[PDB]
């Protein structure tokens, strides 16, 4: 017989034993062409016959775990990429899907880390000043105040007296920010531009 | 294609209602009894300069108090004025510019907004903290945020982009009764006094009066050949006004189920914008793309009066919820008060 | 679907459905209507306040 | 294996030496049913005995110990979302139910983009200035200064010169931000705002 | 004309003294007036506005003031930094104080 | 995890390194807390000619927040000292320091007259 219940590798000098069986979750997997027996392929250390691979012991870890249950795990100090790259070499496309999203997500995190921050100018006057500084909306951060020559009395106490320019920020940076089509929305964006 | 047999079924069932209109269609007593309460030269005065907005006005709306009038800008800034002072009782800014609909609820307690961004906002302006916070978002309009309107202060219509003008509770957050009858997207929303039709007017010209406890479309009017933008609804809850992009305004009835009259003339032809009616409904006062804006005898499709000119388009009316005074948001970023 | 127009069966189903109603619903004769709601503006023309000029005593703007 | 007090868990291929008892600390464990000494079980290498799970060896410590001492603490280096996926597996409803109260901390103390930012317009001649400047109370951010023309005491010197806008930031997002309701209160709060 | 307010005054507490006035703004800020000289001795921003009531300690050293949060402010103007600072606050209530 | 380590403790029942442990803890999660750091602000006053000197001199560890001009009418208010209002900050490590208030006497009664 050629089936083995319990079938053992070498990965980097480090042993792993698992089932065959869990090995032949995706016939794309490099190590569903070891399953077979073929002249091509009989290299193993002859003491217990545990074929050799000159792979990283460490990335191959997680994708034992998915191949054993489907899920996919990366320590928070195991190299993401790494692990990327020992996967593709196993040609796991499955993983290469999920760990390439996973490394998107972290890439913007990172690099989005500025978060997109919106700004608004609210022109007020002086009396109309301290209630909605006072009652300024939550979520929202004062950034700066001017006075302005009042076009009527002594520059004060007219509607175009100050101008609060404030802000926030939008949590943009883990998450990707996008825009979206529609028709009569670009002619009324026209429109509005002129 | 057995399509052709129920294609043919809906002609000849508009050819029907055709037909039951031009039955319905007799003379038009009101224009025909023109000589009989004419409105007369009414001269209509700006009294207040609402210049706190800087960005344009897109949509104004009033207040059940009837004195307190929300204003969006452009850039998304919503003004809470008080009108019979001229002070701002708030000013709140917008999480996503490219707004075009401000809802006043129904209490003088909520306010709702929304815009390209495809979600309808509703702050709290009274609430414990003592400041004006978001509230509930609403999505689920893929399409820009047109107009809405407070049903109630948990239920509200959102006429929107899509082609839909989903009924919204305010709690849930979720769209209760689609309606989903129209084919192009909605740019305008009318409630009836009466709270239970409204009529909202799409790109395909068809202003469709909605029952707001089904969904069903109640009646369908077709009288504008251009998109419509703006339908004010008349006191009564029976007619109401529909502008659309053409230069005319016609006034549709619901018990007439057709166009009861024409409001057009030579000297305007800028594209109309913002339909109103008085507290009687008599006068029907309409904004223009053109920088001024006019009033007709609602019953006799003569021009009842002329607004003082603005620096730019007006693109929004609301008369007073007593008819006291009128409100016109205009580009120029600012409002007139008219009374 | 596709064959069906999209389901244009159902397409056709509500808008003849819809004309239905709009068969049903009573037609209210132009001359009538017109009556009818120009009696209702009158018996509200005489308190309309942009129709009836208030004095510069009462308005919220010449208080 | 052979029934002992000790138990040889062969968690991921790594080996873990614990006690059949802190393992029966429970019975929703499905490691309870494991530790039944019946010939139903026959996951375990032919080599040592060990029983095999092939589940995660590093967020199934998490789960010893808490089955050691009834407590969960998760390394700073392992998601709560593992040793929650793997408590799932095992079946403790009450350790569920204290990790997704980890969770609850967690998320409520990061992401609190709404903490409460209290602005306030003193208002201030310049003799006083520094004297509030320098008293600002403790826990209060100055922010803004901005003079303002008069025509009392060439507009300086006058108690209305300047406005000093100060805030204070205040954390509710991470502690249950919301409003009370009271009839009269609302009947005041109409009052006053018009 | 303690002309220093810029929100509605919704209380004005004397003090023993009867020279230091403690008064509240509908906006959340306390200015412990000097009657004699119309000089601001205090501004404290209050942490929560809508502040209908505001209290002078008969010694001088405590203002306490309540608001529509329900909870009682009492502030220690004298500290020994100088800068007035929250000294107890008051929960328990429901109603607006 | 620095309580797990304490559970191991408190398993072992090391008493002393059980109460330095705690120790730790507490100082750990008070230097931490809500980062109760309390900012001090003063109100320099300098013309603009020391006003660059005084920024530069400006001390270690005190930040600048603003600068404000003043309307004053001292030769069209500039060279001169009122000219401009330079307020800085900096922050005080509260959790290190504790800001708490003590009692003086013959202090308690000039607080009261500086207060006037």
């Amino acid at each position: 017989g050629s089936v083995s219940k319990w079938v053992r590798l070498n990965v980097g000098g480090t042993y792993f034993l698992t089932t065959r069986q869990t090995l032949c979750r995706d016939p794309k997997s490099f190590l569903y062409r070891l399953c077979q027996a073929d002249p091509d392929l009989d290299s193993d250390k002859d003491e217990t016959g545990a074929y050799l691979i000159d792979r990283d012991p460490t990335y191959f870890g997680p994708v034992l775990n998915y191949l054993r249950h489907g899920k996919l795990v990366i320590n928070k100090d195991l190299a993401e990429e790494g692990v990327l790259e020992e996967a593709e070499f196993y040609n796991i496309t499955s993983l290469i899907k999920l760990v390439k999203d996973k490394i998107r997500e972290r890439d913007s995190k990172t690099s989005q880390v500025p978060v997109k921050h919106v700004y608004r100018v609210l022109q007020c006057q002086e009396e109309e000043l301290t209630q909605m500084v006072s009652t300024m909306s939550d979520g929202w951060k004062f950034e700066q105040l001017v006075s302005i020559g009042s076009s009527y009395n002594y520059g004060n106490e007219d509607q175009a007296e100050f101008l609060c320019v404030v802000s926030k920020e939008l949590h943009n940076t883990p998450y990707g920010t996008a825009s979206e089509p529609s028709e009569k929305a670009k002619i009324l964006q026209e429109r509005g531009s002129r | 294609s057995e399509l052709d047999q129920l294609r043919q079924e809906a002609e000849q069932l508009k050819n029907q209602i055709r037909d039951a209109r031009k039955a319905c269609a007799d003379a038009t007593l009101s224009q025909i009894t023109n000589n009989i309460d004419p409105v007369g030269r009414i001269q209509m005065r700006t009294r207040r300069t609402l210049r706190g907005h800087l960005a344009k006005i897109y949509a104004m709306h009033w207040g059940t108090d009837s004195r307190l009038l929300v204003s969006a800008s452009q850039d998304g800034k919503l003004i809470i004025w008080d009108s019979y002072t001229t002070n701002k009782v708030h000013a709140i800014p917008l999480r996503s510019s490219w707004v075009m609909t401000c809802a006043y609820a129904p209490s003088g307690n909520y306010v709702a907004c929304g815009g390209l961004d495809n979600i309808c906002s509703i702050y709290n302006l009274k609430t414990r903290e003592g400041n004006v916070r978001v509230s509930r978002e609403l999505a689920g309009h893929t399409g820009y945020l047109s107009c809405c309107r407070f049903l109630d202060d948990n239920q509200i219509v959102t006429s929107s982009g899509d082609t839909t003008c989903a009924l919204w509770d305010i709690e849930t957050g979720q769209q209760t009764t689609t309606f989903t009858g129209h084919t192009g997207d909605v740019m305008s929303l009318s409630l009836a006094p009466d709270t239970r039709l409204f009529v909202s007017g799409a790109c395909d010209a068809s202003a469709k009066l909605w029952d707001v406890r089904e969904g069903m479309c109640r009646q369908t009017f077709t009288g504008h050949e251009s998109d419509i933008n703006a339908i004010c609804f008349f006191p009564n809850g029976n007619a109401f006004a529909t502008g659309s992009d053409d230069a005319t305004c016609r006034l549709f009835d619901l018990r007439a189920d057709q166009e009861l009259m024409t409001y057009s003339h030579d000297n305007i032809i800028c594209g109309i914008t913002s339909v109103s009616f008085s507290k009687s409904g008599r006068l029907l006062l309409a904004g223009y793309d053109d920088f001024n804006c006019n009033v007709w005898d609602a019953l006799k499709a003569d021009r009842a009066g002329v607004l003082a000119g603005h620096d730019n388009r007006v693109s929004c009316l609301g008369v007073t919820d007593d008819g006291m005074a009128v409100a016109t948001g205009s580009w120029d970023s600012f409002l007139k008060i008219w009374n | 679907m596709a064959s069906n127009n999209t389901a244009s069966i159902a397409q056709a189903r509500k808008l003849v459905e819809q004309l239905k109603m709009e068969a049903n619903i009573d037609r209210i004769k132009v001359s009538k209507a017109a009556a009818d709601l120009m009696a209702y503006c009158e018996a509200h023309a005489k308190e309309d306040p942009l129709l009836t000029p208030v004095p510069a005593s009462e308005n919220p703007f010449r208080e």
